[PDB]
DNA sequence: CATGACCAGAGAGAA
DNA sequence: TTCTCTCTGGTCATGAGCCTCTCGAT
RNA sequence: AUCGAGAGG
């Protein structure tokens, strides 16, 4: 139906991508001080919107809590070091 | 606290507004070729510094 | 990233993480934070085997 | 689709960014030297220089890219016809135009196509190359990065057991041609 | 209502489906596949036919359309029979299917035949488990 | 520097211009090739001027090369300079006047 | 070559995205060169969006 | 510069001086075509050069999603429906000059303020 | 991978 | 003409952290 | 043994 479409790197070049649907939202201050800071996007002529940007992960650094919170090489060791740890690997 | 990181991020925010002053001068052809760099060169020099400063 | 404008030499634009560990990291600040950590990983395993030689 | 050989074509500009007398020769598979490009171009039978330089620069008002190219048609000016083109050829005479004239659809381009007659797809592509060749040696566009991920393939598990099954189904085939020798009367 | 924009949860919906349809590994299968249905015919096709030439005549040998089939084994001293994964692991098999092509021989102016065994991939079209049921799985000894 | 000549900036740049290597193609924006066969009247309207105030006591082609206003001030450098070391380069092969 | 890319361009975009032309073929028009790809490779990666 | 070549041959013709009344004439070596020089100008050679600056302008601009756009008004017909670029050349001393296109007159403009150039 | 000496060539001064 | 003189691309060629483990085909 | 692969500080 039309809604969603593949894209490989050298088709990325043509387009412009929003992070989240949010971005298509109009504006027109009291914000939360915890909360990170987001740059406004300042853009307007989308084409495509991400799916989610946690999806730029693999599966390994997808079991990893708040790696937005630490620095990346910690999240390479982790993504080395959970394919060690133990666990059911199969059920049979 | 809150006033420490009012204080921060109003650090980040001059820093953020001297690198833009610094990419507009650059855009009006209105900076110095000082001996030995290129205009670009001079430019990446100031805003990388702006911005460690802003860090620091 | 194809999530900017062509010729944009924004601070945030060209890797400057203006968040904390503490508040979290943006997607684009985040790839490029990884983008900067890979060279120390790759600095890290060549430098190495370098020194290892220049001991023996 | 076929045998998955590899053929590499390099089109060299000659000389230093500060030296004269700047030339552009092509490499050609099986062939010991350089050719330049006005010899492979009327070999594959474009003839004059204009259509040449038109198979080359794209627009009639871009005076540097054809001052670029003057030194070219200076090179080949020595050969003016087709035959002569053809003939210019390392080998160990008549066959050597016929070797030239094979190995431009057979080795040279393949990826166009490898049948005969297609010269002026060849000479168009070459003059194509020429042309992102002369726009990066003019400071106009930048170095081609070797590392964007577009420009990269993943070869999967369909595609290794193809490249493995295609050399022993041949191994095969010519075990069958051998025993069918080797039966001549039984 | 039903035309509103979605919102950043709603994501999870979408990438929910594209799960649902593909798992983890669709690369894979994919390459296997496309390798099992379409370029095994194609390298069978190419150059496939062969000639040898004597004084009057000419015999050659053509190679036509593959068929592979479901995995199967060859006891020495038995039958051949349908091999599923867990047999193949415990007792060091190799869980492969056949290849039979149609090859002619024509004269100037034979049925199937046995070429050898194409290891399948799990969960591959040709493999057993792809049609499997979650029960059908735990009566094979396959987690799930 | 010279014991005692520091802190003086401008002998250091005088060093500096005299030390730091400079050719021709630094400051040349353009190079061109006229058939300007008289001598004595050119063809370029520009150039009037400069064979106007020759006045004072070949080969009909001209060889004709326009200078970058802000790389010649980036080196102290004059058009006497540039011109008179092309005349010492080529020992009157060559003629050789210049602008102002 | 092609006049009109612009024509050609939507029309093979509406018929990927119907499913005309395979989903995972590639289309990129650099404008600013005039250049039209396509890609019907075997092996390159992308994501969808 | 511009260049010639001869209606006849298509092959490009080199200069020769026509040393009686002090001529510039341009002849074929393929054929005995000659013709009349139209410029004294034969070799131009820019070292520092300005030509591909704007390179890539086409009325189909405005429909990159890639390039960005700007707040100015078009100093012809005060558009503010324009596109925006740094120089395309690729030399690595080159202004930061950013050049916009009207996306109603297809009009070039230029951030410069030290010069007012085409 | 990637940084680099050895000939072997040939252009190149002197008496 | 001889002779000594520079004097550079195709080469062939080197190593390339230490252990340490475990596994797995021939 | 040999070749290779993964891993650890
Ligand atoms: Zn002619
Ligand atoms: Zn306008």
């Amino acid at each position: 139906e039309g809604l969603v479409e593949y894209i490989d790197a050298e088709e990325e070049e043509s387009i412009l991508i929003a992070m989240q649907p949010e971005d298509l939202e109009p504006a027109e201050l009291d914000v939360d001080p915890a909360k990170r800071i987001r740059v406004s996007h300042h853009a307007t002529t989308f084409t495509h919107c991400e799916i989610h940007p946690s999806m730029i992960l693999g599966v390994a650094a997808s079991i990893i809590p708040f790696p937005d919170h630490n620095q990346s090489p910690r999240n390479t060791y982790q993504s080395a070091m959970g394919k060690q740890a133990m666990g059911v690997f199969l059920t049979n | 606290d809150g006033p420490t990181m009012r204080e921060i991020t109003e650090t980040i925010a001059e820093a953020k507004k001297k690198v833009l002053d610094v990419t507009k001068e650059a855009q009006a052809n209105l900076l110095t070729a000082k001996h030995g760099m290129t205009l670009r060169e001079s430019f990446e020099d100031n805003v990388v510094r702006f911005l460690n400063e802003a860090r620091d | 990233l194809p999530h900017f404008s062509k010729d944009d030499y924004s601070p945030e634009s060209k890797g400057f993480v203006e968040n904390s560990y503490l508040r979290g990291l943006t997607p684009q600040e985040f790839f490029f934070h990884a983008m900067g950590g890979r060279e120390g990983l790759i600095d890290t395993a060549v430098k190495t085997a370098e020194t290892g030689y220049i001991q023996r | 689709k076929g045998s998955r050989f590899i053929s590499t074509l390099q089109v060299k500009l000659y000389g230093r960014e500060g030296s004269s007398a700047r030339t552009i020769k092509a490499t050609l598979p099986y062939i010991k030297q350089d050719i330049p490009i006005v010899i492979i171009f009327r070999a594959l039978g474009i003839i004059p220089d204009g259509e040449i330089l038109e198979h080359i620069c794209y627009d009639v008002n871009d005076w540097q890219m054809l001052e670029m190219l003057k030194p070219c048609v200076e090179d080949g000016f020595v050969i003016q016809d087709r035959e002569t083109a053809l003939d210019f050829i390392g080998r160990r005479k008549e066959k050597r135009i016929q070797y030239a004239k094979d190995i431009l659809q057979k080795e040279f381009l393949p990826h166009i196509t490898q049948l005969e007659g297609f010269e002026s797809r060849k000479a168009f592509f070459l003059g194509y190359m020429i042309n992102r060749l002369l726009l990066c040696a003019l400071d106009r566009k930048d170095q081609d990065d070797r590392d964007h991920f577009g420009k990269k393939r993943l070869d999967l598990a369909g595609p290794l057991l193809a490249q493995l099954f295609k050399t022993l189904f041949k191994k095969l085939t010519k075990d069958i041609f051998r025993y069918m020798q080797r039966t001549v009367e039984e | 209502d039903e035309s509103a924009p979605i919102t950043a949860e709603d994501s999870w919906a979408v990438i929910s489906a594209f799960f649902r349809e593909k798992g983890l590994v669709s690369q894979q299968l994919d390459s296997f596949n496309q390798f099992v249905d379409y370029t095994l015919q194609d390298i069978i096709c190419e150059d496939s036919t062969l000639i040898l030439e004597q004084l009057a005549r000419k015999y050659e040998i053509s190679f036509g359309k593959i068929y592979v089939t479901k995995p199967m084994v060859n006891e020495s001293d038995g039958v051949t029979h349908a091999l599923y994964p867990q047999e193949a692991r415990l007792r060091n098999l190799t869980y492969s299917s056949g290849l039979f092509v149609d090859v002619k021989k024509r004269t100037y102016e034979s049925g199937k035949v046995f070429i050898g065994r194409l290891p399948i991939m799990l969960r591959s079209k040709n493999c057993y488990l792809s049609e499997a049921t979650e029960s059908d799985l735990y009566k094979l000894k396959e987690c799930p | 520097l010279e014991p005692g000549h520091a802190a003086d900036q401008e002998q250091a740049k005088l060093i500096r211009s005299a030390i730091e290597h400079t050719t021709l193609k630094s400051v040349t924006i353009a190079s061109e090739i006229y058939y300007d066969p008289d001598p004595r009247s050119t063809v370029i309207p520009e150039d009037e001027e400069i064979i106007q105030l020759h006045f004072s006591l070949q080969s009909p082609w001209l060889l004709r090369l326009e200078l970058d206003r802000a790389a010649m001030n980036d080196k102290d450098l004059t058009m006497g300079q540039v011109g008179e070391r092309i005349k010492q380069t080529f020992k009157n092969d060559l003629f050789v006047i210049w602008s102002e | 070559v092609h006049r009109n890319p612009a024509r050609l361009m939507e029309t093979l975009r509406t018929l990927r995205r119907k499913g005309d032309i395979n989903p995972e073929v590639s289309m990129i028009r650099d404008i600013r060169e005039k250049e039209l790809k396509i890609f019907t490779d075997a092996g390159r990666v992308y994501r969808p969006l | 510069t511009t260049f010639r070549f001869c209606r006849d041959c298509n092959n490009m013709l080199y200069p020769r001086e026509d040393k009686e009344n002090n001529r510039l004439l341009f002849e074929c070596r393929t054929c005995s075509y000659v013709e009349e020089a139209g410029s004294p100008l034969v070799y131009r050679h820019e070292l520092i050069t300005n030509i591909g600056e704007t390179a890539g302008v086409v009325q189909d601009i405005g429909s990159d999603p890639t390039l960005p756009r700007s707040d100015r008004e078009c100093p012809k017909c005060h558009s503010r429906e324009n596109v925006f670029f740094q120089s395309q050349q690729r030399r690595k001393d080159t202004s930061m000059v950013l050049f916009f296109v009207c996306l109603s007159c297809s009009h070039i403009f230029t951030s410069d303020q030290k010069n007012k150039r085409t």
